RNA sequence: UGCUUCGGCACAACUGUUAAAAUUGGAAAAAUACAGAGAAGAUUAGCAUGGCCCCUGCGCAAGGAUGACACGCAUAAAUCGAGAAAUGGUU
RNA sequence: CCGAACG
RNA sequence: GUAAGAGCCUAGCAUUAGUACU
């Protein structure tokens, strides 16, 4: 869970960042995507941006 | 799909198509349609 | 049009000569070029320039040149932990910081109470020893020759060597800032009352109270942290004795008022009695 | 990566003739040269600058420069050496060929200060390669109409379609009219 | 003064778009009713190539 | 409601004289007028007649000089000008000099009740009263001892060569630790100097010296009967896989791997490298000698498996495959013919190393588990070996497909595997917890 | 230096991005080793699209493997109600 | 007339 | 056989701000 996590969450972050910037205006679903996997997370600050 | 959108110190980069010309205007003079000409008319 | 300047890093010169370099720098901060600011602040300084943006500055209420707060001219860890207020949320990255700019373009430090304990942790007189030259790198290796004409401080480097590597960025967020750090640690010792290994102690020594504090003056001070034992006067030395019936009383009444609180005005010293 | 452009090669070539003429006065003033031999050496620079330097191939207007200095060099060659005067070095009438040069130098100063300032500019703002807009130039006219046509196409099925028909269906039109 | 040789200082930054300016209602009439046959006359079938 | 942002910025218009002077009535003086109007601010820090008139009298005196027209000027003094505390800096300046040069201990606690036996006879000194228990190994069956004392979890143990009576382990505690495995089972006595936990551990040829590398980037060498350090070499590296020679005759000698990638031979007697091995390409992992001490096999961080022979700097050969792992762990084979690399891909894999003639017996590979050190046993028809979960895994020698025994061992991570060479079925399991097993 | 009632006046007025540095940090490259190429069978020309990807270029050209990337691998549950039956409580 | 880059 | 990139070690571009005590 510590720093193991942390860094498992940059990298499905950085994940999703860069599947946004490509995909995420032109075609939906992916925002849903990001959001509930933030809202997974319990990460709330980052699932409501 | 989806195109790009074209939202709006400066660059100094110069193309050759920007460099001043047809620098003035024409206007429309007595003769080629101007506006206080053509009120004067029936048209 | 202006800098936004701590009023130290402008000297004790009404009138200033300062050179405006507009597009001068990029932002410590927000990498972004703007209008730098240069001057000598006096006779006897340096040519301080501005450090960052004139945004950022307003952001944090900081000096554009020693990124400093504002009001209390502390570094901007002290500030914020007197704040109380979170850890900074702005991003770090540059995309990141620039995004946030670009948005915030489009469309909290005013309104607080003076805290007490910025203003017991800050300097009366303005440091204008801030605003003077480095000191003369060819002087630590012995190897100026410039003799005492050299525009550099002909003295040797007398510095913490954690010290002497801050960064912009920790200064102005407030991340591991090593200065605020020995601040906070000088306050950490003086919030540092020592209670002494004698537990059941439960008297407080109220020394330096000049003699229009009355006993029921510092009755009236000392009755909030717990309940009094005993107050007890003596003007010949000008200090009270005050025992509590509760240990935990006389820490709370230490802790409080161990930084030198101020009793209608006399600067007044604890003890543990 | 070390490919250079017009701009770099145009002002090294033009900085090639200035060393050659420079280094011909150089040659005349510690002495290994004549006034003669300077003479005739930048009369033979400047009738010779499709030999000496290689500018032609990053701007090749100025093979009329070229072309005049050869047929200037024509005209005072046949004029210098009639009568006992022969055929060899020794002609250094160098005054037409090298304002032939200046008025190439003249016209050409502007487009190279905007050739460097650009080259200067991309080196040190970096590539402005940011939503600056393409020409549609000939290699893209067939690619261009179809994405025009696509597009137009896409208008209309979005208006098309009534108010609570889910707007998703236009792909497979899209692919219909790929068919067609 | 700024030198007359002074190359441009600044090299430019890359940033997405921000959100742009806040939504303004849709002020639509009510939504009219799609019957289940114009569902069907919009049934768009499958593109075989 | 103000101007600015701290304060109020207004327009001004003088005239130039007035900034000027009042600049300089205050940037020089120190005190001058408020640009307000408001009175003046700070606190304060020409020429004659006689002087005018006597600077006139030697101006007419240069006049007054004869001036022979004859006389050309020469040039006299020609270039006068051009021709042109130290304490504290002394004292400062020593300091660099200290600090510059300074730019460029380990004890033991011991935990038995008397060092020695009944008969002078130190405490290492192998017991007669243990023989060979059967000339083949058997699986482990239940606990019989855990090794607990360490602080945090160990890095490996490895048991006392030819007796096995006892084993001596390093930890992520910073100690080099040894316990008794066959009577009292207790730590004997501890040795520390390792300014972070140790990193591996290998034992002289008769234990009596003891060479332990340590993620302080030291190689320290020991005693093991009197437990004081006979040296500690370190040369800034961070240090993976210390061994010496398995000849008696060189045991002098030690080899350490570095992450720099090189493997330093190391004299334990002079104490400066003795050889620089520099072919290897990544992290230095694993080493382990082959054809008695003739040839070192080294395992890298680019993948590489790379024999080499002891004096021999240009690497002998290498073994470098696309479905080639990471190797933390290499086992030397009973026969010395045969050696196990641990792959990162979660596999053993069995080497051929015979005279010389290197091969992969990819037929006789084991898998299943999840830098654990392979253990043998004695007469090789066991395969044992750490895992993710704290399970130690026994495959069968014939079959290195077929899991003979799995043993829950540990709570965490096990890495360090050790198959006693007296006992037939009582092994040593380590884990990342702290805790140590005795299998039996 | 003029002018001088020889007392003195007049004139002239604030350089320095202050370093011969000190740190200080970030960088492309090199080797190594990794591994090493669009479309549908193979082999292959390309021109695009999108953008917090750039490089070469004077570039509103052209090129960089169609410059790269992406490009879906949809373990994108795109998911659920209809009814009989039958069984469970209560009378 | 007349030569360079790129693909 | 392209030639792309990830990384490792070692790897010379920009900066002038900041250093306290009742
Ligand atoms: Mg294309
Ligand atoms: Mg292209
Ligand atoms: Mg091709
Ligand atoms: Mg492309
Ligand atoms: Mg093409
Ligand atoms: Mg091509
Ligand atoms: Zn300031
Ligand atoms: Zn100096």
């Amino acid at each position: 869970d510590p720093e193991e996590l942390a860094e498992y969450r940059l990298s499905k972050r950085k994940q999703f960042e860069d599947l946004v910037r490509r995909v995420g205006r032109f075609n939906g679903g992916v925002w849903v995507k990001y959001a509930t996997w933030e809202e997974q997370q319990k990460d709330f600050r980052r699932a409501r941006s | 799909w989806a195109p790009a959108i074209g939202g709006e110190k400066p660059s100094v980069q110069q193309s050759a198509k920007n460099l001043p010309g047809h620098t003035k205007l024409k206007f429309r003079q007595t003769g080629q349609a101007a506006e206080e000409e053509l009120r004067a008319k029936d048209l | 049009d202006m800098p936004i300047v701590c009023e130290t890093c402008l000297g004790p010169n009404p009138f200033v000569r300062m050179q405006r370099i507009e597009f001068g720098g990029t932002c410590h901060i927000s990498g972004r070029p703007y209008t730098v600011f240069r001057w000598r602040p006096g006779n006897d300084a340096r040519y301080k320039k501005t450090v960052i943006c004139q945004e950022v500055a307003k952001a944090k209420n900081v000096c554009q040149v020693c990124l400093l707060d504002l009001e209390y001219g502390l570094p901007v860890q002290v500030r914020d932990a007197a704040m109380g207020v979170k850890p900074d949320e702005e991003p770090q990255s540059e995309v990141g910081k620039e995004y946030k700019l670009q948005m915030e373009a489009d469309a909290s430090y005013a309104a607080g109470r003076p805290n007490e304990m910025l203003q017991k942790l800050q300097r009366s007189q303005p440091y204008y020893k801030r605003n003077q030259a480095r000191v003369c790198s060819f002087f630590a290796k012995g190897q100026c020759t410039r003799g005492a004409e050299c525009p550099y401080r002909h003295e040797l480097p007398t510095a913490d060597p954690a010290l002497a590597n801050q960064s912009y960025k920790d200064r102005y967020y407030g991340t591991n800032d090593p200065v605020a750090a020995k601040m906070l640690k000088r306050v950490d010792e003086l919030n540092k009352l020592t209670p002494p290994e004698d537990t059941s102690i439960t008297t407080l020594y109220v020394g330096g109270v000049d003699a229009s504090i009355t006993e029921d003056d510092v009755r009236d001070a000392f009755y909030s942290f717990g309940e009094l034992a005993s107050v007890r006067k003596m003007d010949v030395k000008s200090c009270a004795f005050v025992t509590y019936t509760t240990r935990s009383a006389a820490e709370k009444a230490a802790e409080e008022l161990g930084g030198n609180p101020l009793i209608k005005g006399a600067r007044v010293k604890l003890m543990w009695g | 990566k070390s490919r250079f452009g017009n701009a770099f090669h145009l002002c090294r070539e033009i900085l090639r003739l200035t060393k050659l003429v420079v280094d011909a006065n150089v040659q005349f003033r510690l002495g290994n040269v004549d006034a003669y031999q300077l003479a005739d050496g930048l009369q033979y620079i400047f009738a010779h600058v499709g030999q000496l330097t290689g500018m032609y191939r990053y701007k090749y207007r100025l093979m009329r420069q070229i072309r005049m200095c050869k047929d200037l060099k024509h005209l005072i060659y046949y004029r210098f050496n009639t009568g006992p005067v022969g055929k060899g070095p020794g002609v250094g009438f160098w005054a037409p060929m090298w304002r032939v040069w200046l008025f190439f130098l003249r016209g050409i100063v502007p487009l190279l200060e905007r050739w460097l300032g650009n080259l200067l500019a991309r080196q040190f703002e970096g590539r402005q390669s940011k939503g600056i807009a393409k020409t549609v130039t000939k290699q893209r006219i067939e690619s261009h109409f179809d994405l025009e046509l696509r597009a137009a196409v896409m208008h209309d099925i979005l208006d098309m379609m009534p108010e609570g028909v889910k707007q998703n269906k236009a792909r497979t039109i899209l692919q219909h009219l790929s068919e067609a | 003064p700024v030198d007359p040789l002074e190359p441009p200082k600044f090299r430019h930054v890359k940033v997405p778009r921000g959100p742009g300016s806040p939504p303004v209602p849709v002020l639509h009439s009510p939504p009219r009713p799609l019957t289940v046959k114009d569902q069907q006359d919009w049934k768009i079938p499958p593109s075989i190539s | 409601l103000k101007n600015h942002f701290v304060g109020h910025v207004e327009d001004a218009h003088m005239h130039p004289i007035h900034f000027e002077q009042q600049y300089h009535n205050f940037h020089a003086l120190g005190f001058g007028e408020a640009p307000s109007g408001i009175g003046v601010v700070g606190k304060p820090v020409r020429k004659t007649t006689q002087e005018r008139k006597a600077e006139q009298v030697a101006r007419a005196e240069r006049l007054a000089a004869p001036f022979d027209p004859s006389a050309p000027f020469s040039l006299q003094e020609r270039q006068p000008w051009a021709s042109k505390t130290e304490e504290q800096k002394e004292f400062i300046a020593k300091a660099e000099a200290a600090k510059l040069e300074a730019a460029a201990g380990p004890t033991s606690f011991f935990h038995a009740k008397e060092e020695k036996d009944y008969q002078g006879r130190s405490w290492i000194l192998p017991p007669r009263d243990k023989k060979n228990e059967s000339d083949s190994c058997f699986l482990p069956k239940r606990w019989v001892h855990t090794w607990a004392g360490h602080t945090k979890g160990v890095n490996a143990v490895r048991f006392f060569p030819g007796t096995g009576h006892l084993l001596l382990s390093a930890g992520m505690d910073g100690k080099v630790k040894i316990w008794d495995v066959y009577g009292s089972g207790k730590c004997m006595r501890t040795y520390l100097g390792h300014s972070k936990g140790v990193r591996d551990v290998c034992f002289s040829n008769d234990g009596r010296r003891f060479l332990s590398t340590g993620y302080d980037k030291n190689i320290r060498l020991w005693d093991t009967e009197t437990g004081q350090c006979i040296k500690s070499f370190n040369t800034g590296k961070v240090y993976y896989c210390v061994k010496f020679h398995p000849s008696d005759d060189k045991q002098n000698v030690f080899m350490s791997g570095c992450q720099d990638k090189k493997i330093y031979q190391f004299d334990t007697d002079t104490g400066e490298s003795v050889q620089e091995y520099n072919y290897h390409l990544g992290p230095v992992n694993s080493v382990t000698f082959i054809d008695d001490g003739r040839q070192f096999v080294s395992t890298s961080d680019d993948k590489t498996i790379r024999v080499w022979e002891f004096g021999i700097p240009v690497q002998i050969k290498y073994i470098a495959d696309p479905s080639m792992h990471s190797m933390p762990v290499v086992a030397t084979h009973p026969s010395k013919n045969y050696l196990l690399m641990q792959s990162l891909d979660n596999q053993v894999l069995t080497y051929m190393v015979k005279d010389g003639r290197f091969k992969s017996m990819k037929n006789k590979t084991f898998k299943g588990h999840n830098a654990c050190q392979v253990g043998c046993s004695p007469d090789g028809k066991y395969v044992m070996s750490g895992d993710s979960e704290g399970r130690c895994f026994f495959w069968e020698w014939g079959a290195p497909q077929k899991i003979v025994r799995t043993i829950k061992a540990h709570d965490a991570v096990c890495i360090g595997a050790e198959w006693n060479p007296m006992e037939s079925s009582k092994v040593a399991t380590c884990g990342w917890d702290g805790l140590i097993k005795y299998w039996d």
